[PDB]
């Protein structure tokens, strides 16, 4: 019985510093184990990237936020409108699945923090954001994008302009679509198929894998909808608020966690391809992804970025 | 006490209004001759108009209806030179007066029971023409005007005739548009309306108000089926009066919910 599984992590561990330095402990909880799965999510003050995380990872709906294994804001903290994660998170599941969790992108609160502490803080952090985004791109096979109010046309730019910085038949990770705190208009046929439409004219040249894939039709989340009326039903999942003479009674969208247990059930048997031409594995992808980080920091691209703006 | 209403009467027709009415009406013949006076006053102040006068007639009426409040052969009388005078200045064209005197009169109905035979040609006239230019007006004189033809059509019980309840759900008339306001306050007096106009008793005066719903109902269900290629159904319901009408996807859902 020398079988043991290796340890249950209780909870996260910081993998970047504020500093933007590469924490070398991580390893310890890694095996030589190849076709591992890595996460990756791109979001902006408030859209709740770590509660998604926490939700998906090893947390319920019916457990409290103060549980969660990633850090979510609090309550006292939102007055101030300051950010809650810093740098990047990991943890490892049972399953063998890797997550990780950044901070937010283009945050006020950061550049206000960075005032009281080269020409200009605002392209630092826009240097930063780039550095993170690119990493995330390099060494991860699902991206999921959180967004609070739809129609943003700024994140999308950022994406596209994202994938020409990585530092290296080339590897385009998934990105998956989310839109958090969705409202019950949200839930209509008409509302989904110009939400498509919209989606599908914003990322006409993305070159990135966002079609064929984690389609929410196929989830029973629209019983009538047939397949036929999107033109192309992209990779768009919702997530409703947690859990009237005119309609009394009536929610007009799922339950919280049924659209939580599917989102998780669908990322967690999503494709692993290759990252590179040949196999590797956890202690191994940890040291390409230092590599790729190290080489991205004292870069050329980025650098003549930031100096013309 | 007789001599101190004076003071009390001055004063209120002069923000705190609410205080000085709320005092004079919990405070408790003579009554009928101190209104005798406002009556030839306001009665005058019209006469000669044919531009300063607007505030007194508005404090005139608001400290008629604060005392009228605060408490059956003169009322009659009394209702009809309101609305005559209302009508007949027409220039001014003025909310303040519009809504005190629409709480007046819904007060003065209000109080008596239906039992009489009062006219009603010249209320469901004075109703019908405050109504027709009442789409662009503030929220306060809205709201009045929607509790005052709650007051006449719960009064005025067993004597509307079909052609008020025919013209009041057509699309023509201003309460169809006045719903897609929005505020909130609006559409519940809205739906009080209808659902008064909706709890009578006398069948064949109801059953024209019915089918005007059911046929607006129907022009709503044939715009939406026709909205996505589908022939349209329903046929035992339609009615005349919405044979061709444009309605949006949103609007047409609003109404059948509505409805
Ligand atoms: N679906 C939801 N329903 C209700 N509240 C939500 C929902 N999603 C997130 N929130 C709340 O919004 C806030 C989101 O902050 P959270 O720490 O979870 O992630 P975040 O917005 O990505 O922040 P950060 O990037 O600063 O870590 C929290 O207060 C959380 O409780
Ligand atoms: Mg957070």
């Amino acid at each position: 019985a020398k079988l043991l599984p290796p340890e249950r992590m209780k909870h996260s561990i910081k993998l970047v510093d504020d500093q933007m330095n590469w924490c070398d402990s991580a390893i310890e909880y890694l095996l030589d184990q190849t076709d591992v799965l890595v996460v990756g999510v791109l979001g902006l003050q408030g859209t709740g990237k770590s509660m998604v995380m926490s939700l998906l990872s090893a947390n319920t709906p019916e457990e409290d936020q103060r549980t969660y294994v990633f850090r979510a804001q609090s309550a006292e903290m939102k007055e101030r409108g300051g950010n809650q994660t810093s740098g990047i998170d990991f943890f490892i599941t049972q399953e063998r699945i890797v997550f990780l969790d950044t901070q937010p992108i283009l945050s006020p609160s950061i550049l206000d923090h960075l005032i009281n502490n080269y020409n200009l803080p605002h392209t630092y952090v826009e240097m930063q954001s780039l550095q993170i985004a690119a990493f995330l791109f390099t060494v991860c096979h699902v991206v999921i994008v959180v967004q609070d109010w739809f129609t943003d046309l700024s994140l999308y730019r950022f994406l596209q302009t994202a994938e020409m910085v990585k530092p290296s038949t080339e590897y385009y990770p998934h990105l998956v679509f989310l839109q958090n705190k969705a409202r019950r208009e949200d839930f209509c046929p008409r509302k989904l198929r110009q939400m498509h439409l919209m989606i599908d004219q914003l990322m006409a040249h993305s070159h990135l894998r966002y079609k064929g894939t984690l389609s929410m039709l196929q989830c029973n989340v629209f019983p009538g909808l047939p397949p036929d009326f999107l033109d192309s039903e992209v990779n768009l999942f919702l997530v409703p608020f947690m859990d009237f003479s005119l309609l009394p009674g009536y929610r007009g969208h799922p339950s919280f966690q049924s659209l939580v247990s599917k989102l998780r059930s669908q990322v967690m048997s999503m494709a692993r391809p290759q990252l590179s031409h040949t196999i590797l594995t956890e202690k191994n992808w940890f040291h390409y992804a230092a590599r790729i980080w190290d080489g991205v920091r004292k870069s050329s691209a980025l650098a003549e970025y930031s100096r013309l703006l | 006490f007789s001599t101190n209403f004076r003071d009390t009467v001055d004063i209120l027709v002069g923000s705190l209004t609410q205080q000085v009415s709320g005092w004079l009406q919990s405070l408790e013949a003579f009554s009928t001759t101190l209104l005798g006076q406002f009556l030839e006053d306001m009665e005058a102040y019209a006469e000669d108009l044919s531009s300063v006068s607007l505030p007194k007639l508005a404090a005139l009426l608001r400290v008629f209806s604060t005392v009228v409040r605060s408490i059956a052969y003169v009322t009659d009388v009394l209702y009809r030179v309101m609305r005559c005078v209302t009508a007949a200045n027409q220039v001014f064209f003025s909310e303040a007066v519009l809504t005190a005197a629409n709480e007046c009169v819904g007060v003065l109905l209000g109080s008596l029971d239906p039992s009489m035979t009062i006219h009603c040609d010249m209320v469901i006239t004075y109703g019908l023409d405050q109504l027709e230019n009442c789409q662009t007006c503030g929220t306060d004189y809205i709201i009045s005007v929607l509790n005052l033809l709650t007051l006449i059509v719960e009064q005025i019980n067993t004597k509307l005739p079909s052609s008020f309840v025919e013209k009041l759900f057509i699309p023509s008339s201003k309460l169809l548009f006045l719903r897609y306001h929005k505020e909130k306050e609006v559409v519940a007096v809205a739906h009080a309306v209808y659902q008064a106009v909706l709890s009578l008793k006398n069948i064949p005066v109801l059953e024209t108000a019915y089918k005007l719903i059911l046929g607006e109902m129907t022009c709503a269900l044939n715009n939406l089926l026709h909205s996505l290629q589908l022939p349209e159904a329903c046929s035992e319901i339609k009615h005349e009066a919405f044979k061709n009408h444009v309605f949006n996807v949103d609007n047409a859902k609003f109404v059948v919910i509505f409805d």
